[PDB]
């Protein structure tokens, strides 16, 4: 009986991918960047990029590639999602409308199978004669490329090689010939077929079938006049063709592995290659032309050419310009100089781009008390971690790098600061310790400190590691407000783990102190048996160790509680008091679990959550001076976050970019169906929520006693994307639902997708629709259509003004109530 | 303790040969779709809460019980086993599958008998009992599904790392060395991505299904040392109803056990379980120690502990162990029906309570090697968790995970 | 003549008649 409202408040910043060819003409260069559900072409400019068009789809984007068939005015674009939604789209723009077209649009998921390792393969022929897709092991699906299959029709081919790690076209050959590395027992190799239309089915391939490196992990179709295929591994590059070979062990790549690449020269004399750790190198080919002209491959070479943001895929732009699509970092153009700098990088950076992915953690405060609101958020990973604050303008934000891995925050008002949970990496030196990479905020902190505890000295004698071995070294940051310095900096025990933090006053001090809870993580036993809770005192502008408790296991969330404690070790919950010699005491105790991961409390309610098998509720009795186990749920699937929305809804998100909500019982009927949960919501968001707050970036009302929303939920995601979500009443669900329907009844879809399919509940055994919930991003977009389609949504519907008579509905009604929803973020 | 394990083969009680001549056998089988509404019979004295994939040895001597084998030969061979919470009141909401693989018939010695040999199949959820004018009672049963998951990284795993994310030359060279690096190597590449959540690598590791396994493999080695990683199923689902079948626990935990729907869940309890309860006690007296984990050892191929079947159709899901305690011998020894060839039996009862906890198997040749060992009936022991830890933090017998 | 009695539970041997009853009573007890 439960209803919700969710909206989007901030688009997604992460690239998934990008591309570039000619979409819009054949004149104007263009660039697509994908973000996971949002589209964005631009028109490249010796200066910089022109925007032209913003999408928005109903579908995960898990592939996207240009190309061109025969008798077409310009490139034609292919999109699939991650629910196997497939569509081909055109460019057309009539004056100042400027719209996308659907050619061809289909689902291929199949009825059985299993889905890829590997995850989803999509490539096209060079000559634009068929598509391949791999998404089962050992099935390979062909989607002909002839004008009559506009509803896209497929078939599989079955393939002998189980475990494919790539595939792709190559160039230059008479039969659509497939490429491919696999794995099976005797190693990893390189093998080659012929697909055929008419067989439908494979033929024998061209060349013979070659071992490769065990660590082959990509592949690159090389293009005329070479052709071929090029192998790129952990510490090999190798090119075959039928008659030719070549292979060379350049030692600079060593480091880190090639994951993503792109093509600089059409001919392939010039490509581009990211590793891991965000470095940038140039693969050069070389030619030598025969008396008969066809120019053999003389040799290869590879040389690093610098370091930018982390990437996650490439493009070439011409006049020396280049693409770094990042979704740890804050994407980046830069420039491509001859000539190395006074540093000795060859590469210049032109220009960045906020993202906002990966959020892992999050706090809602108000700096400056306007009863606004603003929010801080740590974004970012290794070196390009970093603290990002956003508000109202249309919004602002500001970054604020770290140069390394942000895991969780927290404000005090005493003290106008913030703490914040820090992750560096540090590398087994020449002696026995160990040393930082690069400078970060731990390193340059205006004053430092380290952990001093000699609790855990003796009993597991730490233990030996090697050379060249890479280590996390926690720390615990306090900033100022305003300024953002890294007042303080404080470095924690070796073999230690910084979990949970927290910031409150406990038992009648009047002190605002900083909790931390820490686990002591070793490479032996899987979940570790130790553990701390300390208490500091930021005072003077350094932080005191005030106090230490020790535990028998990982504290992996805390939390205040009345003026106590409350505390989670292992699978058991605990609560400590503040004692008057200014220490703390245990309480009470409860067990049963699987992991008590989440933790969150109202009053006196406390909601435990698990990693996968949901939740359960707990009520501290008084006089009892214990716990009581209230309801629980069973649904096995991977929680990623939870949240309390009021003493009876309860939110959570899932594996599968899900959002269920739970609800309790208040009646009598039976011990039975007050101790079960029911779920009351379910919801397919397409992101993987990561935290959770409450408050808002909009002014606290007062005015209107009659408030449209109830309640006001922010939560953060991977790809950088912000959301809100509130309550509603019956009447509003059900009237918004209506809408729902009438507005899906005329909206064009971005590729012919559905929109009820988009949002409904999906895992690989079931696929549910969404139930006690309404999308907030289809009710706004009602706003932006045109009148003549605003007068037909709104048509013989029946709608109640001040709680009144219903009435026939207006335009302008519904205008005025999008209007003011929109206006809560 | 140390002790030996050599001489005597340990696949003569996985045969059952003390049941006689070999039996009819069959070979085709039978498995319903899930959340499938079925009509199943039950049998009345199985006072045995079944697992799938496990043995189950009977011997039947009611009429009704031989006309429903009878009915049931021609048939599908597959019945039910209610897991009775409270055996008083005859009380069971869940239960599990048991279908029919071995048969023979003796009207020998004016008596009819009736041999069975069936195993365990599906688990399923009660919905309603009714009983038939001839005694035999029918259950419209609801097969219960096996929820399998993806592996965690599935939803956040980057699209340019997923290349790679198979592991070269998979299998490590048996050893642990080689084998250490390999799992750290393992957890850097699998669960990097886990760097985008809210979590580390170490906690998404004890929610692998691989590292849950090998966990398990290095606890179950330390019982016998017989033991291949072929013998094991790589099946992490039949991997868990195996080791389940053969930890010794009581009632009341194996239907919580029964109850879980994720093998990853199942495998997780089975394994804080071998961690937890290092002690053995009398379930009558409950403060009566019999034995410890470290006692433990394999003598069948299945595991240490299995179900076996006596002279009168009563079932004993038996231990074996090295030593135990406090415990008086009744009677002399014997090899009458013994299911152990080799050995002889004597009724073990608690010098406290008097009540029967198992048997004393005596060698009846001197150079066999263990000359004797005990095997303790599961329905008269109690897991018991070590007190201690400094005893300010006491707890109760709960199962945890 | 009167051979030992056994119990049909666990093969638990005895003599007096109510003896084995006493037994008998502490298995199927709980
Ligand atoms: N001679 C008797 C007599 C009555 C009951 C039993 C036995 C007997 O041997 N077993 C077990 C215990 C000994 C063994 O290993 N096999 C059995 O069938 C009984 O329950
Ligand atoms: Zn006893
Ligand atoms: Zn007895």
């Amino acid at each position: 009986m439960s209803y919700n409202y969710v909206v989007t408040a901030q688009k997604p910043t992460a690239v998934n991918g990008c591309v570039t060819g000619h979409f819009t003409s054949a004149e104007d260069l263009n660039l697509l960047i994908a973000k996971n559900t949002r589209l964005e072409i631009y028109v490249v400019t010796a200066e910089g990029l022109r925007p032209v068009k913003e999408v928005g789809m109903y579908g995960k984007i898990a592939v996207m590639e240009l190309f061109r068939p025969k008798g077409e005015s310009k490139d034609l674009l292919f999109i699939l999602t991650a629910k196997y939604n497939a569509c081909i789209l055109e460019y057309k723009q009539s004056g100042e409308s400027i719209d996308i077209i659907t050619r061809a649009h289909g689902n291929v998921q199949d009825r059985i199978g299993r889905p890829s390792e590997t995850g989803i393969i999509g490539i096209i022929d060079p000559e634009c004669r068929m598509i391949g897709l791999r998404l089962y092991d050992g099935l390979f699906k062909v989607i002909p490329l002839d004008r009559d299959n506009k509803e896209l029709k497929a078939f599989n081919i079955r393939l002998e090689e189980l475990h494919v790690i790539d595939v792709k076209f190559l160039y230059g050959c008479q039969a659509p010939t497939i490429c491919f590395v696999y794995q099976d027992p005797q190693g990893r190799h390189v093998k080659t077929y012929e697909v055929s239309l008419r067989e439908k089915e494979f033929n024998k391939g061209p060349w013979k079938q070659e071992n490769v490196e065990a660590e082959a992990s990509m592949v690159i179709a090389v293009p005329e006049p070479f052709g071929g295929a090029i192998i790129i591994g952990q510490e090999s590059i190798t090119y075959h063709n039928g008659d030719k070979y070549l292979a060379i062990a350049p030692p600079i790549i060593k480091q880190s592995t090639i994951v993503c690449h792109n093509r600089v020269d059409p001919n392939g004399s010039r490509y581009l290659l990211g590793d891991m750790e965000g470095r940038l190198f140039m693969l050069l080919l070389e030619k030598e032309e025969q008396m008969d002209g066809t120019v053999t491959l003389k040799d290869l070479r590879v040389e690093l050419l610098g370091e930018t943001s982390i990437a996650e895929c490439l493009t070439y732009l011409d006049n020396g310009v280049v693409f770094v699509g990042s979704r740890l970092g804050d994407s980046q153009l830069v420039k491509l100089n001859v000539d190395s700098n006074e540093q000795g990088s060859y590469v210049v950076a032109m220009e960045t781009f906020t993202n906002l992915g990966p959020i892992v953690d999050m706090c809602v405060v108000d700096l400056e008390r306007q009863g606004q609101g603003q929010l801080v958020t740590c974004s970012g990973a290794f070196k390009e971690g970093s603290l990002r604050i956003i508000r109202n303008g249309k919004l602002h934000i500001r970054t604020v790098p770290l140069y390394e891995s942000p895991r969780k925050i927290c404000y005090q008002e005493v003290s106008q600061c913030f703490g914040v949970l820090s992750s560096r990496i540090e590398v087994q030196d020449t002696s026995g310790g160990t040393t930082a990479l690069r400078p970060s905020a731990s390193t340059q902190a205006l004053s430092s400190s380290v952990s001093s505890s000699k609790l855990f000295s003796s009993s597991t004698a730490p233990h030996e590691t090697s050379f060249g071995e890479e280590v996390e070294v926690h720390n615990l940051l306090i900033i100022d407000q305003h300024t953002f310095e890294v007042l303080h900096a404080h470095q924690f025990l070796q073999n230690e783990y910084a979990l949970s933090l927290v910031s409150c006053k406990l038992g009648k001090d009047p002190n605002t102190y900083f909790i931390v809870g820490t686990a002591m993580v070793y490479p032996e036993e899987a979940e570790p048996k130790q553990g701390r809770i300390v208490v500091f005192q930021y005072s003077d502008g350094k932080l005191q160790t005030v106090a230490e408790k020790e535990v028998k296991g990982a504290v992996y969330s805390m939390v205040e509680f009345n003026g106590k404690l409350l505390a989670s070790i292992n699978s058991t919950v605990r609560l400590y008091e503040w004692t008057t010699e200014k220490e703390l005491r245990t309480e009470c105790n409860h067990y049963n679990n699987i992991m008590a991961l989440y933790l969150k409390t109202k009053g006196d309610f406390i909601l435990v959550g698990d990693l996968m098998r949901s939740v359960l509720l707990l009520a501290y009795k008084p006089m009892e001076g214990n716990f009581e186990e209230i309801a629980r749920d069973f649904n096995p699937n991977w929680m990623s976050a939870v949240e309390i929305l009021d003493d009876d809804n309860f939110l959570g998100a899932e594996n599968a970019f899900n959002l269920f909500v739970c609800q309790k019982d208040s009646a009598a009927t039976t011990d039975e169906e007050r101790q079960h949960l029911q779920e009351v919501g379910l919801f397919h968001l397409g992101e993987f929520v990561n935290v959770f707050c409450h408050g808002s970036l909009v002014m606290q009302n007062l005015g209107e006693t009659s408030t449209p929303t109830q309640g006001s939920v922010l939560f953060g995601t991977v790809n950088g994307m912000i959301g809100l979500v509130t309550s509603l009443s019956e009447s509003w669900y059900n009237l918004l639902l209506d809408m729902q329907n009438r507005l899906n009844k005329v909206i064009k879809s971005v590729g012919k997708i559905e929109h009820s399919f988009w949002r409904s509940f999906h895992t690989e055994r079931k696929t549910e629709p969404a139930t006690g919930f309404i999308d907030g991003d289809l009710i706004e977009s009602f706003l932006d259509i045109s009148r003549p389609k605003m007068q037909e949504v709104v048509a013989n519907l029946q709608y109640d003004d001040g709680s009144g008579m219903k009435r026939e509905a207006t335009a302008d009604d519904l205008i005025k109530v999008v209007e003011e929803l929109t206006r809560i973020h | 303790k140390k002790p030996n394990i050599i001489n005597f083969d340990t696949s003569l009680p996985t045969s059952h040969t003390y049941l006689g001549a070999d039996m009819e056998e069959f070979h085709g089988r039978t498995l319903h779709d899930d959340d499938s509404c079925q009509v199943i019979p039950v049998l009345p004295q199985v006072m045995m809460i079944l697992i799938p994939g496990q043995t189950l040895p009977l011997q039947l001597f009611h009429p009704q019980e031989v006309s429903m084998v009878r009915n049931l030969i021609q048939k599908d061979r597959t019945f039910a086993v209610l897991a009775y919470s409270n055996v008083q009141e005859r009380e069971a909401q869940f239960g599990t599958t048991a279908e029919i693989y071995a048969y023979r018939e003796e009207q020998d010695f004016g008596i009819e008998i009736v041999k069975v040999k069936a195993i365990g199949r599906q688990r399923f959820k009660v919905l309603e009992l009714r009983t038939q004018s001839d005694g035999i009672q029918q259950a419209k049963v609801q097969i219960l599904p096996e929820c399998v998951l993806p592996s965690t990284m599935s939803a956040v795993q980057l699209e340019s790392l997923n290349k790679c994310q198979i592991f070269p030359s998979k299998p490590v060279s048996r050893e642990d060395q080689c084998s250490y690096k390999w799992w750290q190597k393992y957890q850097k590449r699998k669960f990097h991505c886990a760097n985008l959540t809210s979590w580390p690598r170490w906690l998404y590791s004890l929610y692998d299904a691989e590292t849950l396994m090998d966990r398990i493999k290095k606890q179950l080695r330390e019982w016998d040392e017989n033991l291949k990683d072929d013998s094991l199923p790589s099946n992490p689902i039949d991997f868990s109803y195996r080791v389940a079948a053969c930890l010794p626990i009581d009632d009341v935990l194996r239907i919580q056990l029964l109850k879980i729907g994720s093998a990853i869940q199942r495998l997780r309890c089975e394994l804080d379980i071998m961690n937890k309860c290092t002690s053995l006690c009398c379930k009558q007296c409950q403060e009566t120690e019999i034995t410890t984990k470290n006692e433990i050892f394999s003598l069948s191929l299945c595991g240490p502990m299995a179900a076996y079947v006596n002279p009168h159709g009563y079932v004993h899901e038996t231990l074996t162990v090295y030593k135990a305690c406090n415990l008086n011998l009744i009677g002399r020894p014997s090899t009458e029906h013994s299911w152990f060839p080799g050995y002889a039996w004597t009724v073990a009862q608690c010098k406290i309570c008097a009540s029967h906890i198992g048997w004393k198997f005596t060698a009846t040749k001197k150079d066999m090697s263990p000359q004797k060992f005990w095997g303790l009936t599961r329905s008269a022991l109690l897991p018991t968790i070590p007190d201690t830890e400094d005893e300010i933090s006491p707890d109760k017998v709960i199962l945890c995970l | 003549g009167g051979r030992p009695l056994q119990c049909e539970i666990c093969g638990f041997t005895c003599r007096q008649k109510a003896s084995l009853n006493w037994h008998q009573r502490k298995h199927a007890e709980t």
